[PDB]
């Protein structure tokens, strides 16, 4: 009776052809066995030369359980089935969904692995276990089943998720509930404990219904804003101190035009020395407190186009700490942010740079309800090599790498 | 009795229809005498005249011209076929090979008319031998199995051979086979009694399949020449690597040089392409004739030098640790060796930095170690534990203050001159007891005259014009000019973030000698500061 959904590319499109990364020989024997397991239950199956296209696989961790989880990086697939998905099949966003107190993301991936994929449809879902030394091509399959990390199974699930989810939302009407990949984000305003035990509540409910799940992740969303820029302070004033102050309100006056550093400029007018300490006059404290005042209020007239893609910038700030801004366009920020993490050794800088990129794109879902596209402070080659090795996520965010910033320290920090 | 591997033309168009005049008789006599036998093994079907499709036909010859051979061009048919699967992108490093006792290699002959095509498609590779014309009606037929040339012939062929090779390879689990479009590989530690009747087994398999193998007991014998390389049973090396020497050098021959060089840099360590690469920067006239410099003609030397002995790699033991050390060669270019042993290299190789005007000892390597990791990543499906000539205080030093984001796996440290060091660390913070220098540059784009100066504290000025310079240039020139006239401490203070933006990278080399010079300055200095200020905001600037 349902048979298959089926599904279309935007004419003018064939289906994703990209290069499989070499993998670690664990990885490879990893990705082996998921994959035969996977055959065997039907989810899977083999494919010959007639099938051009191919899609990236890779290997990492699940809950950081000892077990592997095979990871499908379908960017380019989605890319490609837009229509299908945003357009025709989408899933609506809530904007109520940021004002919850606690904000709790459950796996429901498994779910997809029930329904069958349209036939014509699943030449497109091909992936390649490669070989070490290019010893033999790799191993060919495709997806016989809606396949985890493409859009198109959020889409296509979506009226059994609704219909599962519907006798739970009318005992919970102030619970929010919504669908994101494989991961379904839910929000409330209660007690973290009573909280804990609705998402118990809920779990018991997905689980009775069928849906399996894999302390807790929990967000909180009423505490993420637009951070403000804090100048030094400082009891005495250095001929240094006064420049770095003038360069920086300099800086911030491309986000806020009525940035006035006369009575900053005035005072350094004659040539001395870096070290030389120089007291502040009554004109240069009165034009450091407007400057002060001007700065804690949020930018004018910086709304979220939701056309335009989002994109996050990342900088390094040292001693294990890095900040953050999301933008659409240039200087309009509709969120900044900073992310630190455990002391002594627990580290290393693409680790940190992972959970920073993850964490930002988990607030960029739950706020606007889709990814931004990051700029990486990393050689392109590093990231390609590591990335996979920290990577919790079921989603992949878009991506670029820059050699460029100029931004030293100070002025996000 | 092979399953055929269902094909389709690309959706929106049909078989390709060309005619075919040329040529003359005895080539369409030699046509018919090959068509009939290989009509004859049922390669080929004659198909009575209907309106199929066609593709054009030539006839031509091989050394030995009692040999003929025909050829038909497939070009327009292959625009109008699917896509298909990547056969193989590269081919497998010797280096990443595992010895095995014996090793046999087998050739398969008329590969792609040993395995069946698509019924429905066979249509679209009609094509038709002319009778000469009177108007006579000429011979047409189709292909039964994979024509020559097809754009999915070796894809199709390859899968075949593996589903072949798939019921011989359960049955004997010990013995290793690698495929490539034309070969079979299989190795054994089996005792050669046994390898050879497993051999023979297997080439058995092969045939019944219709597929043939050289009845010479195992054909050619170690060491073997392949894809460029020596397989000799217990080393691997290259095969012999000719640098010609002549008078005059074109681009072509540059290419060819530069080719070789580094080709053999896999197996033979030091070998530097840096200043025959600079001879090729030029991307004018592929055909120009390029004079030699005197460090291209040194570096050449030095390659002969080294190619004059010959060198040899191993095979890989899973048993044994993987290790990679790195060299500086100092012009800015790195060499390493890939070992599990002492006398013994899997590989080698070297890393070059082509990108950047202004780059460091630290970044280099890093990237070095990156390229590597990525290669044993590749070869062996590991990553190799690294000896570098780096103290970890150094590196920590580096990767803490670095804007980036860097990673080393395991490492530890080679006392092998030459070091990686920091030649000089810039102040974080303004020195006390320091002359402050407020540097300032400018240039005219027209003329390009321009002056360069400082402004200090203490009183002292000085404004030095120059020729032929730019912008950015003179802004750098006064910093030089700062460090010059300046002390051992020195705060120099400018409004060019470019200029700063160079010296805060921090680099211990450049192509600019005006940057070389100011970094020597900058090594020779006790203490150094430099620091930015918004131009043209009239606080601590200098007008010229
Ligand atoms: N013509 C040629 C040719 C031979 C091979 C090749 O040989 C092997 C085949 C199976 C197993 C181990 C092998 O080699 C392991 C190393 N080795 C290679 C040669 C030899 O005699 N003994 C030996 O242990 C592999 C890849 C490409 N090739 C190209």
């Amino acid at each position: 009776p349902i048979e298959t959904v089926p599904v279309k590319l935007k004419p003018g499109m064939d289906g994703p052809k990209v290069k499989q990364w070499p993998l670690t020989e664990e990885k490879i024997k990893a990705l082996v066995e998921i994959c035969t397991e996977m055959e065997k239950e039907g989810k899977i199956s083999k494919i010959g030369p007639e099938n051009p296209y191919n899609t990236p696989v890779f290997a990492i961790k699940k809950k950081d359980s000892t077990k592997w989880r095979k990871l499908v990086d379908f960017r380019e697939l989605n890319k490609r089935t837009q229509d299908f998905w945003e357009v025709q099949l989408g899933i609506p966003h809530p904007a109520g969904l940021k004002k919850k107190k606690s904000v709790t993301v459950l796996d429901v991936g498994d779910a997809y692995f029930s329904v069958p994929l349209d036939e014509d449809f699943r030449k497109y879902t091909a992936f390649t276990i490669p070989s070490i030394n290019n010893e033999t091509p790799g191993i060919r399959y495709q997806y016989n089943v809606l396949p985890q990390g493409w859009k198109g199974s959020p889409a296509i699930f979506q009226s059994s998720m609704t219909k599962i989810l519907e006798p739970f939302k009318k005992q919970n009407p102030d619970i929010v509930i919504y669908q994101y990949m494989d991961d379904l984000y839910v929000g409330s305003d209660l007690e973290i404990g009573q909280h804990r035990t609705k998402i118990e509540e809920l779990r018991q409910h997905l689980l009775r219904w069928g849906l399996t799940t894999p302390m807790g992740y929990e967000l909180h969303p009423d505490k993420w804003t637009v951070q403000p820029i804090v100048l030094p302070e400082k009891d005495s004033w250095t001929v240094n101190d006064i420049q770095k102050l003038v360069g920086k309100l300099n800086w911030a006056s491309q986000i806020y035009p009525g940035i006035k550093v006369r009575q900053l400029s005035k005072l350094l007018r004659g040539t001395k020395a870096l070290t030389e300490v120089i007291p502040l006059t009554e004109e240069a404290e009165l034009e450091l407190a407007e400057n002060r005042e001007i700065l804690k209020e949020p930018v004018h007239g910086v709304y979220y186009d939701p056309s335009k893609d989002l994109i996050a910038e990342i900088q390094k700030q040292g001693q294990g700490q890095w900040t953050y801004q999301i933008y659409q366009e240039p200087f309009k920020n509709l969120k900044t942010g900073k992310y630190a993490r455990m002391r002594g050794a627990h580290t290393n800088d693409v680790k940190q740079l992972t959970e920073a990129v993850q964490k930002i794109t988990t607030e960029s879902i739950v706020i606007w309800g889709k990814t931004p596209k990051f700029k990486l402070p990393i050689q392109k080659e590093t990231w390609e090599t590591w990335w996979t090795e920290y990577w919790q996520a079921t989603w992949i965010p878009e991506w670029e790498f820059v050699n460029t910033p100029p931004l030293v320290k100070l002025w996000y920090q | 009795p092979i399953e055929t591997v269902p094909v389709k033309l690309k959706p929106g168009m049909d078989g390709p229809k060309v005619k075919q005049w040329p040529l003359t008789e005895e080539k369409i006599k030699a046509l018919v005498e090959i068509c009939t036998e290989m009509e004859k093994e049922g390669k080929i079907s004659k198909i009575g005249p209907e309106n199929p499709y066609n593709t054009p036909v030539f006839a031509i010859k091989k050394k030995d011209s009692t040999k003929w051979r025909k050829l038909v061009d497939f070009r327009e048919l292959n625009k109008r076929t699917q896509d298909f699967w990547e056969v193989q992108l590269g081919i497998p490093h010797p280096a990443g090979l595992k010895k095995k006792k014996s090793v046999t290699v087998l050739d398969v002959g008329d590969a792609y008319f040993s395995v069946p095509l698509d019924e429905d498609f066979r249509k679209y590779t009609a094509f038709t031998i002319p009778s000469i014309n009177n108007e006579t009606p000429g011979i047409r037929y189709q292909y039964n199995v994979l024509p020559q040339g097809w754009k999915g012939s070796p894809a199709i062929f390859q899968s075949s051979m593996t589903k072949i090779l798939e019921p011989f390879a359960a049955q004997n689990p010990d013995i290793v086979i690698y495929q490539y479009m034309d070969d079979l590989y299989v190795g054994s530690d089996l005792e050669i009694g046994q390898h050879r009747t497993k051999i023979e087994e297997l080439r058995q398999h092969l045939l019944r399949w219709g597929l043939t193998t050289p009845d010479k007991k195992h054909q050619k014998e170690p060491p073997f020449l392949w894809m460029g390389y020596e397989l000799h049973p217990d080393k691997w090396t290259v095969q012999p690597i000719v640098l010609p020497e002549k008078d005059s050098w074109t681009v072509n021959d540059i290419q060819k040089l530069v080719g070789k060089l580094n080709w053999a840099s896999q197996i033979y360590p030091g070998i530097k392409v840096r200043q025959l690469s600079k001879l090729l920067r030029g991307t004018k006239a592929l055909t120009e004739v390029i004079p030699l410099t005197e460090e291209a003609e040194l570096e050449l030397a030095e390659n002969r030098e080294i190619l004059k002995e010959p060198v040899h790699g191993v095979y890989y033991d899973p048993s044994k640790d993987l290790i990679a050390e790195i060299q500086k060669q100092g012009q800015g270019q790195w060499t390493y060796q890939i070992y599990q042993e002492p006398f013994k290299n899997l590989k080698t190789g070297k890393y070059a930095r082509m990108r950047g005007a202004h780059t460091n000892d630290v970044k280099q390597l890093t990237e070095a170690v990156q390229k590597i990791t990525t290669e044993s990543i590749v070869i062996w499906g590991k990553t190799p534990k690294f000896k570098l000539p780096i103290q970890k205080e150094t590196w920590e030093t580096w990767w803490t203050e670095y804007w980036q984001a860097t990673w080393i796996p395991e490492w530890e440290f080679v006392n092998t001159p030459p070091l990686v060091k920091l030649w000089y660390q810039l102040e974080k913070e303004p020195i006390v007891g320091a002359e402050t220098f407020y540097v300032d540059g400018a240039a005219n784009r027209e003329t390009k005259l321009g002056k360069a100066g400082y402004v200090t504290n203490k009183g002292r000025q000085k404004v030095v014009p120059l020729t032929n310079t730019t912008n950015q240039k003179t802004e750098l020139q006064a910093i030089y000019l700062a460090l010059q006239d300046s002390g051992l401490e020195v705060n120099i203070v400018t409004d060019s973030q470019y200029a700063l933006g160079i010296i805060q990278a921090q680099p211990d080399k450049s192509e600019s000698e005006l940057v070389n010079q100011i970094i020597e300055q900058l090594i020779k200095k006790e203490k150094v500061y430099l620091a930015w200020v918004p131009a043209h905001k009239g606080i601590g600037g200098n007008e010229q």
